């Protein structure tokens, strides 16, 4: 008289916190609760009331034949740090599994537009051993943190949490037994560019702009020597930035500004020497005090395509 | 600025619906909480929203008798108070959480309202 | 049936290891939980002590020992020694040493003068307040000899709260849980940051105003770059020591004001050299100092 | 990058079709292509695309093992063998290319859509 | 900086009781650093009692055996040592010291600003 239909599992995910982004590894940490509910065969409980079984005691019930399927985080890195866990067994057959978890999760993250980047933090959940003929997800609900003021937070959550329930078919695996039910949660976020605009981009602009002042010096010697102090100032600034900003395998927006600075100061050095060593006149072409910042900003504009 | 209303006199066992109008820079009603202060006693917490979605924090004397709700459209919160008893007589204030790390601490609230009196016989 | 009244005592040995970026901190302490069960028989009718691995044998045999969760603990806490004390009258005392990472909201915008509130939130993991309620909470902290050697200065005795958390996603009166909340108020020890960071920065920013006392447009403009370069050289000295934050602090704003002041002087110096030989505006040896302090006071309005 | 769908047409309940999507332009591989559909009045919804790990494929919940995604990286094409059709499947089946992000199931992370192929089940 | 003055000791029969008091004055913001010591002629100055690291605890020498109690009055900057069930071996001059530094509440080395002391005599 068995029931061979798939077991419908309802899932709720409570996300406490997302943090600890690691840019090079493209990972992030998630702390929260996972709640899974399904209906089994009815049972007798003490006093015909719901029965609570915590932590180690859960293992005793699995040994007695209680079915408690393992649900794997597909995109977790290593074994997640599972805290308290609990089962609730109802007389009518309901079974609810609840667990606190902390894990590091991976996803495709693109930081090229840093510090103005947007990211999709994703949770992917799937049964470890049971295909969708035995265990299928029926619904997914996600509850996040109530935010007071976002100006203090590194990331700003734009929009409600998106969810999906799909099927994953594996070729490497009877017919119709190679398909697993998967839940996908997505939290869209946008970085807080404030800190990076005032402490990094703005001071770097004043530096590059300040380097354009070499054209206002009234001597070749003064123009060429001060340029070297400017160059030294961009290099000293590249260290300050690299020491704080995240490591990546590609350049960001700030990295390109720094390169633009190197190019500006190097270009000015070639112009200072050409003007002075092409003729014997020089001071008049050095009156490019306006032409240089425009050419930089001009190129600076076509870089934004 | 915050303004309370909905207080008054009620018979032991009756109900009241306090209202707190919020005006100004307030992105969400989550920051708002209810307090009460009887004559001679200190201002004690009553209710505010919980950190995680779906949760609400209530003082231990509430015992399920009060219910905090919010109308983000009108940018407001309501304290539905039932099964009132003489012990609940006090001035009920509405506050706005201005930082800190304690939802239940009056020290972390500013912009208090004038308060609205609740009196139970 | 009435809920079990659980009395709690939390001893805090140490709070340290603040992670500014993650807004976390470590807490070493003991947690004691006492309640009254049904009477029982014990050896010699005296209290029975059960330690560590032996606890599991009583639980497997029916002894009720509810799991109390730290709401704001990051990851599983490091639990050391733990014991039960089972009295014949039914009383049960659970005692355990813990080291955990805990989180809460932390604002470092007034660094190095910031003030923080270290919180522990405790709640039963499975039993609602109709089944298990916290009847009282007491906190005991370290007796400080002298705080001059400490990173944080504790201010006031521990604050406590017992409240009820109502969850809307558990559907009668069975969706409220009892929560303990402990708060330790502390202020940062600013001595080091005052003398080795803020003070030298004021000297560097002030010394950049010396360019106005040079008697040559050549000297004034060239030396402005050595000053700009000094603020940069100081930038990675602060960046290498001050905490990593997703926002600017006080010191950071000073550093930015420094960049602007020096950059302003570059413009004024150039503006003076082509306006009319304007040694009168070059006598802005007081305007620049005054303008900076004015804008500086406004910066610290928070 | 330009995509062109093909293979649509009319069929009765329980029939079969084989859709084809030809990619022309700068594409790193066919892994980035995914099938979507949009019936009149309904949103454009995900149908299928390759999985992150080799040998895996992501299918919408309504597929129920009926459709099968295949690819010819040489010819730079992906195929969708649709079987056991039903009236509910009538829609315009587009072909998108994942333009980034980590939600293969999200149309917002796709672009370079084609003109679409109409499929109708009676 | 500070100065310490003991008082409350005297002559008592074996089994009697005495209450010693120590008053501190100067640059001291807490009485937690104060500790009682005793030193009879013939032996070295040995530790008696002081406050524990965690609130609510107190450290006593092994020879106290629960007979002596250290109480506090942070408002009046005074500490008290209630000595009961006195034995003839408790005879000594009891000193009051303030902790200078180190990290060993039991070591007299870490204590300074000693006081004159109060003689405690116990006969049979
Ligand atoms: C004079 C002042 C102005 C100079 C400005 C210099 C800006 C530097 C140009 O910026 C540089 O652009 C090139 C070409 O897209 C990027 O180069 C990259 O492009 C794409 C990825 O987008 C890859 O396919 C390519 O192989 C890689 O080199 C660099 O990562 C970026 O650093
Ligand atoms: C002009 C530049 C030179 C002037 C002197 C230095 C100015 C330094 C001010 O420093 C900068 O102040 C601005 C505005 O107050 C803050 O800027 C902030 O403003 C608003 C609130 O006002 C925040 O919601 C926002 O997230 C952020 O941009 C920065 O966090 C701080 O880095
Ligand atoms: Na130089």
């Amino acid at each position: 008289p068995v029931d061979a239909r798939p077991v419908d599992v309802s899932v709720s995910i409570f996300i406490n916190k997302i943090y600890g982004v690691n840019t090079l590894e493209q990972t992030y940490k998630v702390d929260g609760y996972i709640v899974a509910q399904w209906t089994g065969k009815p049972r007798k409980t003490p006093g015909d009331k719901p029965l609570i079984v915590e932590n180690t005691q859960i293992e005793r019930w699995i040994n007695n034949g209680l079915w408690v399927p393992a649900l794997e985080f597909i995109n977790v890195v290593g074994s997640p740090d599972t805290g308290n866990k609990r089962l609730m067994l109802f007389p009518d057959g309901r079974v609810i599994y609840n667990a606190r978890f902390l894990g590091s999760f991976s996803n495709d993250m693109d930081f090229r537009l840093f510090p103005f980047d947007r990211q999709q933090f994703v949770l992917e959940l799937e049964p470890f051993s049971y295909n969708n003929q035995q265990l299928r997800f029926s619904d997914i609900q996600v509850y996040t943190e109530n935010i007071d003021n976002e100006e203090i937070d590194e990331w700003w959550i734009r929009g409600k949490a998106s969810t999906h329930i799909s099927d994953i078919r594996y070729d490497h695996l009877q017919p119709n037994q190679n398909e697993f039910s998967r839940i996908t949660v997505r939290i869209d976020a946008v970085r807080n560019p404030s800190y990076y605009l005032w402490s990094f981009i703005l001071p770097l602009g004043l530096i590059i702009a300040a380097s354009w002042s070499v054209f206002w010096l009234e001597s070749f010697s003064e123009r060429l020597q001060t340029s070297f102090t400017c160059m030294l100032t961009v290099v000293a600034y590249a260290f300050y930035t690299s020491n704080i900003l995240p490591r990546l395998p590609y350049t960001t927006v700030i990295d390109q500004m720094i390169i633009a600075g190197y190019g500006s100061i190097f270009a000015a050095i070639l112009l200072i020497i050409f003007a002075h060593h092409r003729q014997a006149d020089d001071l008049l072409i050095q009156r490019s005090r306006l032409a240089f910042p425009l050419g930089f900003l001009a190129i600076g504009s076509v870089l934004v395509i | 600025q915050l303004q309370e209303s909905g207080g008054g006199l009620v018979q032991a066992g009756g109900s009241l619906r306090l209202s707190c109008a919020a005006s100004g820079r307030i992105f969400s009603t989550n920051v708002m909480g209810w307090f009460r202060q009887a004559p001679g006693k200190e201002r004690e917490f009553v209710a505010t929203v919980g950190r995680i979605g779906g949760s609400t924090v209530y003082a231990d004397f509430v015992k399920g008798r009060f219910t905090l709700s919010r109308d983000n459209a009108k940018n407001m919160v309501y304290l539905q108070m039932n099964s009132l008893k003489p012990e609940d007589t006090a001035v009920y204030y509405c506050g706005a959480r201005i930082g800190g790390s304690d939802r239940l601490a009056p020290e972390n609230y500013g912009y208090w309202g004038q308060g609205t009196q609740v009196t139970v016989s």
